[PDB]
């Protein structure tokens, strides 16, 4: 019945269910965030305002910011069931450390650049090289590999991808189930219309350098 | 580069005249250190005394002694206890500032680690965020005689998802808590910390032209008359290759028109313009992000990538300019912008590189080669 409810049966279960989200949340840095879920059309909006119908909510937020990389620490990632969003990946990247933290890249950002960046995080310090981590990676299929091959970095399964051409918008979700524990998922968007959630999986992978 | 906003006037540029104690000074002037930077010169005095201080200062002050004395100066030598807190987005960082405070730190006996275990109570503790919730968590740590909390580079520390930390760390020191936040950014949550954390502060900002040009192959074309505008665009379609591209135009009407002259050239189209509601904007947006249109046709936008931005029609100023191709942030400076001239605009503007105050080069021949 509560679209905080709704949203996490329609993950786990693959059904077709849109996310919209207000410009103002990307003034809001990533972390734990009061939100109100109101229905539009026939999934749901999340913004600040309490009005329309508006349910609140506690989520984990990690906005989209330009010529930036955003980060979600571990650290917030712990109360089980507690739904989590990013903006809407409309070129930009979202890579995942289990057990760590999740970023989004944006678009042009190189993949030399943002690897740069992310490995003065903590966790990426902690990630010696010639082990490994279980990573989510997901880039919109067609764009220049410039912007997010890291075959020169890790060695593993590919990343996943979304769209086709470079064409496409993406929305990734996710379910707390534990203590730095995250089930991550995606629908697509593109002329097509909306896919259902699927899940966006973790694979190993080995840090070359 | 910028100008220098204070609600307070209290500069000193030496070491020599900041009042400070005797074994601060001997460290000060054994290792020979450095002056500090205006806005330091500005932020240092107020912040001795023991008040709440924005200072937009550059990234990397944590290295600099004068960043080391403002919290060296207040420390009661002889309470073996944690009187000061700081807090850096890395390790790096971090380590950096514990160098220069336990540098001069030695020749006062203060003391100072860095949260990057059995040892653990140092006069100054400097560290990440989450491992220094974690150490006050676990109680390695105490708040009890933390007078001063310093947040540098916080809004790398916001970037870095350090929101949550930072907040639970707050909760846990006393009332009267210094508070001096250090960031060369101010945008909007960074400005909220301090509201929430912060009562009459010292302000020193910098007024910070916030999009720009930096990176982005700007080119013209003369196109002369109004009326082959349209040809020229049909034909950078088949010099370019173009997945994305925003159209900017100076009117409602002509917004209409062109969509209308290009869906008749089966392009995809959304077409957006002022005379629209945000709930109109929004289900255009969608259309746009999701590929289902190809050309985003507007007026003086929410979208991570695009092949190019084309000025169908000149802006009237260099606001709208930079609004128009201007991009945030440090990384991902590229961009490629194509402005279409006529006659009338070069006798209206007179010189284009001038009037939007930027380099806009003719758009060459092998410009698919370039960009």
């Amino acid at each position: 019945n509560s679209l905080e409810a709704q949203i996490r049966q329609a993950m786990k279960t693959g059904s077709t269910l849109t996310i919209e989200f207000d410009q103002a949340l990307n003034q809001k840095s990533p972390g734990t965030l009061n939100v109100f879920l109101h229905p539009a059309n026939g999934g749901v909006r999340i913004d600040l305002d309490s009005g329309n119908q508006g349910e609140p909510a506690k989520i984990l937020w990690l906005p989209w910011k330009q010529g930036e990389l955003q980060t979600l620490q571990p650290g917030s990632i712990s109360t089980v069931d507690m739904l989590f969003f990013t903006y809407y990946l409309s070129g930009s990247k979202v890579f995942a450390g289990d057990g760590g933290p999740v970023w989004h890249i944006d678009a042009p950002v190189e993949a030399n650049q943002f690897w740069r960046r992310m490995s003065s995080d903590e966790w990426m310090e902690d990630w010696e090289v010639g082990t490994d981590r279980q990573v989510a990676y997901l880039h919109r299929a067609g764009q220049s590999d410039s912007l997010w091959n890291l075959s020169a970095y890790l060695e593993g399964a590919a990343p996943s991808t979304y769209g086709r051409d470079n064409l496409g918008q993406a929305v990734v979700g996710g379910i707390v189930t534990g203590r730095q524990q995250m089930s991550l998922y995606q629908y697509a968007t593109t002329s097509s219309g909306s896919s259902a959630w699927s899940p966006l999986t973790y694979t190993l992978q080995q840090r070359k350098q | 580069e910028g100008v220098i906003e204070s609600n307070w006037n209290e500069i000193v540029d030496s070491f020599d005249d900041m009042n400070l104690s005797e074994s601060l000074l001997r460290g000060i002037y054994a290792y020979g250190f450095e002056k500090p930077s205006a806005i330091q010169q500005r932020a240092i005095l107020p912040c001795i005394k023991g008040y709440d201080v924005i200072a937009q200062a550059q990234s990397g002050t944590g290295k600099t002694a004068t960043f080391a004395i403002s919290i060296l100066q207040q420390i009661e030598l002889d309470l073996k206890a944690t009187q000061a807190l700081v807090l850096a987005p890395t390790r790096e960082l971090a380590q950096q500032i514990q160098k220069v405070v336990m540098a001069l730190g030695d020749y006062m006996g203060a003391s100072c680690h860095a949260c990057i275990v059995q040892k653990l109570a140092p006069h100054i503790i400097v560290g990440t965020p989450g491992r220094v919730f974690d150490m006050l968590n676990r109680r390695y740590l105490s708040p009890k005689y933390i007078k001063m909390f310093v947040l540098d580079e916080a809004d790398e520390m916001l970037s870095r998802g350090f929101k949550d930390q930072i907040y639970d760390i707050f909760q846990k020191l006393n009332s009267n808590t210094q508070v001096v936040l250090l960031s060369a950014t101010m945008p909007s949550d960074v400005l909220e910390v301090t509201k929430k954390f912060m009562r009459d502060p010292i302000r020193i900002l910098v007024k910070k032209e916030e999009l720009t040009l930096e990176g982005i192959r700007q080119f013209y074309i003369n196109v002369e008359r109004e009326e082959w505008k349209l040809d020229t665009l049909c034909d950078l379609y088949e010099t370019l290759t173009i997945t994305q591209a925003v159209i900017f135009i100076n009117t409602r009407r002509k917004v209409d028109w062109l969509t209308e002259k290009m869906h008749a050239r089966d392009f995809t189209v959304s077409a957006m313009h002022g005379d629209m509601d945000q709930k109109e904007r929004d289900v255009i947006m969608r259309e746009f992000r999701s590929g289902s249109s190809r050309v985003l046709i507007t007026t003086d936008i929410d979208v991570q990538q695009v092949s190019l931005v084309i000025n169908y029609d000149l802006p009237t100023n260099r606001e709208n300019y930079i609004h128009r191709i201007g991009r945030g942030g440090r990384f991902g400076r590229k961009g490629v912008a194509i402005n279409m001239v006529t006659e009338e605009d070069k006798r209206t503007l007179r010189d284009i590189e001038t009037f939007y105050n930027t380099s806009i080069e003719e758009m060459p021949l092998n410009v698919a080669d370039l960009i």
